[PDB]
């Protein structure tokens, strides 16, 4: 029974998805997030080996001691909703707010964060899960540990090698082949969103707002950024999906060398 | 220049 086992606190966020609250598991005072997903706005459903949101299937698949992805601790069904209990880092800030407050990130910091996001996304893909909504709003920073956590699997799918013709993630992080053709492959679309994310980190906002910008093929740098970083970004944002790097090629890029440890990142940049 | 969130969908 949900209401007996968690003490509900303040609302943390709400939107199309539903509403998420701060909570504490009464058992051991563990910080949690309590996410209410209305059944009306659930598009994709799966089956665990009952009928659940696809979000729950994907979360169960990536669930692990690895801290780069949010851990689903439990879930409950109600008449008109599902309630998802997620681990909550404390103290925490999302990457959207962090970038808004701090502006364009130093490259050392962006390298550490981007590397951690890569490792998180590789974890998802290794577990058979395509996220489909990689963005700064869907990344939490454990401020004490300097560890990033990928959240919000509400637009995800099972990973496959064929074309996707559906998409409900964030349009400004979506690739030109989706904008033009309503078609994309999972990995190359993911790399496109990672390009957008990296630009966002080093310039302080995303490069494109409009469809014509997304398909136009020009990346203008509004901030002073190293040539090596520009090169990686522009590779991730190649118009042709087959011109984009693999995850291996990203992590082997010269800009990606000599990453800080999470603990070093916290000490130098967060504490 | 205005930075904003972009809801999914
Ligand atoms: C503040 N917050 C939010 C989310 C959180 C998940 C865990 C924790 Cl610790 C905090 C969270 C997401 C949800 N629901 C999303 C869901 C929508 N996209 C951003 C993340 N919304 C949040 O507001
Ligand atoms: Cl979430």
């Amino acid at each position: 029974p949900l209401e007996s086992q968690y003490q509900v606190g303040p609302l943390l966020g709400s939107g199309g998805f539903g509403s998420v609250y701060s909570g504490i598991r009464v058992s051991d005072n563990l910080p949690v997030a309590i996410k209410h997903v209305e059944k009306d706005r659930i598009s994709d459903w799966g089956e665990l080996p009952t009928r659940v949101p696809m979000e729950v299937v994907l979360l169960k698949k990536v669930s692990s001691g690895f801290s780069g992805v949010i851990r689903l601790l439990d879930w409950f069904e109600r008449p008109d909703s599902f309630v998802l209990i997620l681990e909550r880092p404390e103290p925490v800030q999302d990457l959207f707010d962090f970038i808004t407050e701090r502006g364009a990130l130093q490259e050392e910091l962006a390298r550490s964060f981007f590397w951690q996001v890569l490792e998180a996304v590789r974890h998802c893909h290794n577990c058979g899960v395509l996220h489909r909504d990689i963005k700064d709003e869907n990344i939490l920073i454990d401020l004490n540990r300097g560890e990033l956590k990928l959240i919000d699997f509400g637009s995800g799918a099972l990973l496959k090698d064929t074309v996707y013709t559906d998409f409900d993630g964030t349009r400004v992080y979506s690739p030109p082949e989706w904008i033009r053709y309503h078609r994309y492959h999972g990995r190359s679309a993911a790399v496109w969103s990672l390009g957008i994310l990296l630009y966002d980190m080093v310039c302080g906002d995303i490069p494109f707002e409009h469809d014509e910008e997304i398909i136009g093929g020009q990346v203008f740098f509004r901030q002073r950024v190293s040539s090596e970083c520009q090169h990686l970004i522009r590779w991730c944002l190649a118009l042709r999906p087959s011109d984009r790097p693999t995850f291996e090629e990203i992590q082997n890029h010269p800009w990606m060398q000599d990453v800080l440890l999470p603990q070093e990142t916290a000490e130098i940049h967060l504490h | 220049r205005k930075r904003r969130r972009h809801p999914s969908g």
